[PDB]
RNA sequence: AUACCACACACAAGGGAUCGUUUGGCUCCUGGGACGAGGAAGGGCGCAGCAGAGAGCGAUAUGUGUGGGAGCAGCAGCAAUGACCACACGUCCCCGAAUACAGCAUAGUGCUGGAGUACUCCUUGGAAUUAAGCAUAUGAGUAAAGGAAGGAAAAGAAACUAACGAGGAUUCCCGUAGUAGCGGCGAGUGAACAGGGAACAGUCCAACAGUGUAAUUCUCAAAUGAGAAGUUGUCAAAAGGAAGAAGAUGUGAAUCAGAAAGAAAAGCUGAACGAUACAGGGUGAUAGUCCCGUAGUGUCUUCUUACAUACGGUGAGUAGCUGUGCUC
RNA sequence: GUACCGAGUGAUCGGUGGUGGAGGUAGAUGCAGAGCAGAUCUUGGUGGUAGUAGCGAUAAUUUGUCUUCAGCGGCAAAGACUGAGGAGGAGAAGGGUUUCUUCUCAUAAGAAGAGUGAGCCGGGUCUAAGCGAGUGUGUAGAAGCAUGAGCGAAGGAGAAACAG
């Protein structure tokens, strides 16, 4: 049925076909994460609450972000919160299962 | 007289074709004559001026001067020659650009692909000259 | 009164952005777009020649149609890896 | 107000990124002839019609 | 390091997929050196060319894998035939256009003529 | 009239007329007439080292191959391990006919839908206006609204004209002609054959298919078998070619010097030289010989086109008639 | 283009001196978008009126002190007012960065940055009055009529959180 869909939260609609050739690796860990953010705002969160902050692709969701972190960086995750900002960027905040490890991962990865 | 009707003789069309040229057509605009001796050393009569070549200025303020080509401005069709400049109120000196056709080549810069460029043109002549 | 004081009550909004044409003209209660007649299959009758030429082919990008003309000029050559399929057909 | 649909939010986000002057380095470029960006707007003088 | 096409064409699909994960890891490292710290303007260009080359060479190798399979078959998959346009695909073959008899001439054929002059 | 108000002239303000110039418009002619379920046309959103708009491009957002070859316009960095350009190909986010749908055909594969519609075909159908008012009539079978197709479309080989000593498909041009006629016989409307030309071409189905055997079309197997359609009737033959046309691209003659003066000579003055090339454009003022071409000459690539069998004289809710409405 | 001077009854024409910096006429004919004071003419620019008319409904303001560089701006001390159907503190519809920090006047002005985190709050669910794809019937095409997938409430119904 045809309707204007002005109240809807998902902008996609169509179901997707198969294809003769398919793209090599698909939506995958290295497409999902963009960069970690390191500034005076973020630094407090590493020092006080054991959480990192990252920019992520618009197509990503909580479950995908959880997997991708455990694949790229290797520490285990307790929680993920998400925030669509006024500048068009999706931010993710990740809390680690043990605190203190946040300062180790941040420094190895050169975020901080 | 022109007898081919596919080629235009409109002032408006000829002018637009000049200023909006790109690619190889732009390179044709930077051609200069060779001196009498070089026209015996090589088959060619004219070539596109490049950095490092040696030129005599034959028209304008800097007539009779000789020098090395420093830079080639393709967008505003001009060449900068070593030692042709004006001094500002500040004492600071600015190179003044000369239009290609007011120059004549005295020695060729043979760096890079120049020797192959020359060979390609000589062969293209003979191919039809000998027929 | 019918002038300035009645202007204060005008805080409802009957039209929103149409998903077919962009033109902020979808009437929510009627279920219809006043620019392009969505959800009807065909596009609306435009009122005059002046107004319809503003939305014709060639007013946008024409992405597909341009490529097709270049391929026709070239003789529809296809992907060079697969020449044998083309030649058989 | 605080309640928004997804379609309204993307319109605001795009309308906010476009609202900027000509960057100061472009003015030095030989071929560049613009003075001021005529597409700049003020919330006090125009409506977006995002509704 | 700037990868070159002719020097990749020698690898298997299994080897080229390994190379892709590395190039993608290197792109992530580049993006971090841009948010954080400072980057030479050349680095992002080079990073991005490397992914595009690997994806181009993979696609060619898969087309060949499909060619060897269907080359001699009936019912070729549509994508292997060139696209043309909708009407060129639906046109009658030149044989079929000339089997009809519906208003063809009896006399007045090309074959019924002589080479003659007039004086 | 010391100082206000007016007019004339010189200088400074204020405004953008005039003259000089133009990578734009308009008109006529010639070519072209190329979209979509393999997801179009149109909309949105992203992509640059510094990047708003516009241009270009899709998460491969300056990739691959071929032909060339010098820089990337600012600042910082890149480049014969290829700057930049031209031809083709690969990749091509979300909404939209938008479809995991609707209708329909075949043994099976499938096809249609939306966009465009200047020109062509089929329907439906005004009023302003003119009659010095107005009602039949006019404007007009025009405007508007719907359906449909192609590079053209429609039409087309006499149930045709004519009364001559006759001609001989259709379309188009000159003409019969503002004529024969239609008309509150008012305003106004209005064809045909001839005679002179452009271009030329004719053919099919039904009525009516071998009966000493459906000889016909399709599928799978196999090297000669099974099965589907069909007796409410299937089946009536040739390859073959050089010509013709349009583009793209290579080459392509012959000049130097001077007083005065100018920011600058190509002007002016003297002496030469080319021409099957004195069309036109660019160079610091008006250039055959300074630069790009032009006349003359080479190459290459596409496209178009061509030989076989059997037949006649009855095609129905039709032609016509009565009533009725529109039309000429 | 601007001052002067001469020629013609006149429409107009010629010269001289400054300004300007690249084009221009005299004779005979050809083609026209071929001459302005007016149209409550069209477009653009400027006067007199005139340093004039006005700019001050509402609770009210003073002193010192620092900046500001000349803001009744900020801070202290007084004097008042709205008076809990408030000129107080919050949500919705509507607006869309107006919010926070720094700098500059350009100031109801700009420029550059930063800022919105949910199993338990609301949407995505149910159904009201009602709307409707397709199908049937109809129409030149439509409208209309019968039936009916799907849709229809950020204040109606609707699993589960509170302090600091
Ligand atoms: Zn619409």
């Amino acid at each position: 049925p045809k309707l204007n869909r002005h109240k809807a939260s998902r902008l996609d609609k169509k179901i997707k076909q198969k294809k003769l050739i398919e793209k090599p690796l698909g939506f995958s860990s290295l497409d999902i994460i963009k960069y970690g953010i390191g500034h005076e705002g973020a630094a407090k969160l590493i020092e006080e609450a054991g959480t990192l902050t990252f920019v992520v692709d618009q197509r990503a969701d909580k479950i995908n972000v959880k997997k991708a972190f455990e694949e790229i960086y290797g520490e285990k995750v307790k929680k993920v919160n998400i925030n669509n900002t006024m500048k068009g960027v999706k931010k993710a905040y990740i809390r680690l299962v043990e605190l203190g490890n946040a300062a180790v991962v941040a420094t190895k990865a050169g975020i901080l | 007289m022109k007898f081919n009707k596919n080629v235009t003789a409109s002032r408006r069309k000829n002018r637009k074709a000049h200023f909006t040229s790109i690619g190889l057509e732009r390179t044709k605009l930077m051609n200069a004559p060779l001196s009498k001796d070089l026209k015996e050393e090589y088959g060619i009569k004219r070539i596109a001026v490049r950095p490092g070549d040696m030129v005599k200025v034959v028209s304008g303020e800097f007539k009779k001067k000789e020098g090395v080509v420093m830079k080639v401005n393709r967008h505003d069709i001009k060449i900068e020659v070593e030692g042709c400049f004006v001094q500002k109120e500040d004492g600071k000196k600015i190179n003044k650009g000369i239009h290609p056709s007011n120059l004549r080549i005295i020695k060729l810069s043979m760096e890079k692909d120049r020797a192959e460029i020359i060979n390609k043109k000589v062969e293209a002549m003979k191919s039809e000259v000998k027929a | 009164s019918k002038g300035t004081p009645s202007n204060g009550k005008k805080n409802k909004r009957n039209h929103t952005t149409c998903c077919r044409c962009g033109s902020v003209s979808f009437h929510k209660q009627k279920g219809k777009c006043s620019s392009c007649a969505y959800p009807e299959k065909k596009m609306k009758k435009m009122q005059n020649r002046k107004a319809m030429l503003k939305k014709t082919t060639g007013t946008g990008k024409m992405r597909h149609m341009k490529k097709e003309r270049i391929s026709r000029r070239a003789g529809y050559p296809g992907n060079p890896i697969l020449k044998e399929i083309r030649n058989k057909i | 107000g605080s309640i928004k649909t997804r379609r309204i939010k993307v319109q605001l986000v795009s309308a906010l990124k476009k609202n900027r002057c000509i960057p100061q380095w472009k003015r030095a470029c030989p071929g560049f002839k613009q003075q001021y960006n005529f597409t700049k707007r003020s919330w006090k003088r125009k409506t977006l019609k995002a509704c | 390091m700037k990868l070159l096409a002719k020097d990749l064409r020698n690898n298997s699909i299994e080897e080229l997929e390994k190379n892709l994960v590395d190039a993608k890891s290197e792109m992530l490292q580049i993006r971090q050196k841009k948010q954080s710290a400072i980057l030479k303007p050349n680095e992002l260009r080079n990073g991005r060319r490397n992914v595009a080359v690997i994806l181009t060479i993979i696609r060619e190798k898969k087309y060949q894998q499909l060619l060897e399979k269907y080359k001699d078959a009936d019912n070729i998959p549509k994508e292997l035939k060139p696209r043309m346009n909708r009407r060129k695909r639906q046109e009658l073959t030149k044989k079929q256009k000339k089997i009809s008899k519906v208003g063809k001439t009896k006399l007045y054929t090309k074959g019924n003529k002589l080479i003659y002059a007039f004086e």
